[PDB]
């Protein structure tokens, strides 16, 4: 079985640069082009570049050139796309995938990395606040504010509230620190009678709040 | 860079329907194109490559056509694990470029928004800040516009849009929007409202709370 | 050395299609398989090819489209190897595809022959270690 494993999420300041590496497994390494892919939030699929590891030729795509460095490193079978002078328009999950081909017909990307997650933001790790939403049917909600990195979770009543609830995603702030909320609809008659806590655990801080909503 | 124009770039449709969506190549590539789908959260997956080769393990309902500059990917027959994004991708010389992306969304009958406003926190003003969030719940289709008004001022560039994806049960949308003021300009008034535009509305929806 | 499926001959590997390609489409393929069609500069080379590709018409990297007849990879033409056919290249007009000649195969007995690039010829792919 083929299988193209990547390093783990990246936050990175502005002007650092990142590596993100690319271990292939099953198949002869040095047979095909490691190429790199991302995807910047909400958006569609870019080319950064292609290495072939027999040759260490590479190709660049001309917005990155100067910029992106692929290497490939055979006795690990394992490849790495190196991005300097980081900015935020290069915020984005970066893929990389495997030129496949059928013989004399054409070539495509069959395998892919599962993905790595770059942030490049001047922020640092920050838990959220977390503020009440107040209240036939009633709306309530959480506002996890100003945290950084992503994610945060969201669970309501411990995770026995589960119908009804949309936990929203994040938006990034002009601060540089993301907000999100999370609702749930309930029963207005449930207001005087049931305990809405929303869970709050945003990891990259050890933050966890158990935060009461009420009317 | 070889440009690749996908169309259409959102579909709705139902299980069982037939889709099709193009891609237009600024140049001849001969058949060197490949269709790939991708859900949230995942890598994209390749469906076909040389144009109309179905690739190892892609179900058949998946079908690709064309040759030179105009391509077809087609879905014979939806089903409910199809709804995802799909892009083209030639592989011609270099750079690789993609199509923009189809979103694939599942057709349902529409749904009015339930709308709800939250005041900002009386914690949150502690710190300086007032966070006003407009809730439209569980709607369908997904366009909608919020419009903020501050004592029946019209807002613009202090509000932040937030959807969720398509809901697997009832297949709606919900949408947050937060109004962020400083807490100064929070105390200068006293109505904040949020004006929700959407079909399944006869006009548009009012919710508003005066300042306390 | 070389990957699998290709043939080594001196310092190059080299790949053999079993399927034809438009010479365009064909030169595109060899990029994308980090090589470039074959690139003919000596009788001992010619000569492998022919072994290989056998009596079958087959594309080189070879064509007039930037001009004066070039080899893919800048190897200079006037310079260098030339095994035309007699009274080739002749930018025939008269084979009823649109246009003349402007790229090179080997033919069935390894000479060379400027024909119509649209054809779907076999190919040989080049890259050198
Ligand atoms: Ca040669
Ligand atoms: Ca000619
Ligand atoms: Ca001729």
């Amino acid at each position: 079985e083929v299988q193209l494993v990547q390093s783990g999420a990246e936050v990175k300041k502005p002007g650092s640069s990142v590596k993100v590496s690319c271990k292939a497994s099953g198949y002869t390494f040095t047979n095909y082009g490691i190429n790199w892919v991302r995807q910047a939030p909400g958006q569609g699929l870019e080319w950064m570049g292609e290495i072939f590891p027999r040759s260490d030729n590479t190709f660049y795509a001309q917005k990155f050139q100067g910029r992106v460095t692929i290497t490939a490193d055979k006795s690990t079978s394992t490849a790495y796309m190196e991005l300097s002078s980081l900015r935020s328009e290069d915020t984005a999950v970066y893929y990389c995938a495997r030129k496949g081909r059928d013989y004399g017909t054409s070539h495509y990307f069959d395998y892919w990395g599962q993905g790595t997650t770059v942030t490049v933001s001047s922020a640092s790790t920050k838990g959220p606040s977390v503020f009440p939403l107040a209240p036939g049917t009633a709306a309530l909600g959480c506002l996890v504010k100003d945290y950084f990195p992503e994610p945060v979770t969201v669970s309501w009543n411990s995770g026995a509230l589960t119908s009804g609830v949309h936990t929203f995603p994040a938006v990034l702030q002009s601060s540089g620190l993301y907000s999100l909320s999370s609702v749930v609809t309930v029963p207005s008659s449930s207001l005087g009678t049931q305990t809405y806590i929303c869970n709050v655990n945003h990891k990259p801080s050890n933050t966890k709040v158990d935060k009461k909503v009420e009317p | 860079d070889i440009q690749m124009t996908q169309s259409p770039s959102s579909l709705s449709a139902s299980v069982g329907d037939r889709v099709t969506i193009t891609c237009r190549i600024s140049e001849n590539i001969y058949s060197n194109l490949a269709w790939y789908q991708q859900k949230p959260g995942k890598a994209p997956k390749l469906l076909i490559y040389a144009a109309i080769n179905l690739a190892d393990g892609v179900p058949s309902r998946f079908s690709g056509s064309g040759s030179g500059t105009d391509f077809t990917l087609t879905i014979s027959s939806l089903q409910p694990e199809d709804f995802a994004t799909y892009y083209c991708q030639h592989f011609w010389g270099t750079p690789f470029t993609f199509g923009q992306g189809t979103k694939l969304e599942i057709k349902r009958t529409v749904a009015a928004p339930s709308v709800f406003i939250f005041p900002p926190s009386d914690e949150q003003l502690k710190s300086g800040t007032a966070s006003v969030v407009c809730l439209l719940n569980n709607f369908y289709p997904r366009e909608a516009k919020v419009q903020w008004k501050v004592d029946n001022a019209l807002q613009s560039g202090n509000s932040q849009e937030s959807v969720t994806e398509q809901d697997s049960k009832d297949s709606t949308y919900s949408l947050s929007s937060t109004l962020t003021l400083s807490k100064a300009d929070y105390e200068k008034h006293k109505v904040y409202a949020c004006e929700v535009t959407h079909q399944g509305l006869s006009s548009p929806v009012t919710k508003s709370f005066n300042r306390g | 050395g070389c990957p699998v499926n290709w043939v080594e001959h001196e310092r190059s590997c080299y790949w053999f299609s079993r399927s034809g390609k438009a010479w365009a489409d064909a030169d595109n393929y060899c990029r994308l398989e980090d090589a470039h069609l074959v690139v003919v500069t000596s009788w001992e080379e010619q000569k492998f090819v022919q072994h290989h590709i056998g009596p079958v018409n087959t594309w080189m990297g070879l064509h007039d489209q930037n001009g004066p007849w070039k080899w893919v990879d800048g190897t200079d033409y006037e310079t260098g190897f030339k095994n035309w056919r007699p009274e080739q290249p002749d930018d025939w007009y008269g084979h009823g595809l649109g246009g003349g000649e402007d790229c090179a195969h080997f033919t069935d007995d390894g000479r060379w022959n400027d024909d119509v690039c649209q054809r779907p010829y076999r190919w040989v792919c080049e890259t050198e270690l």
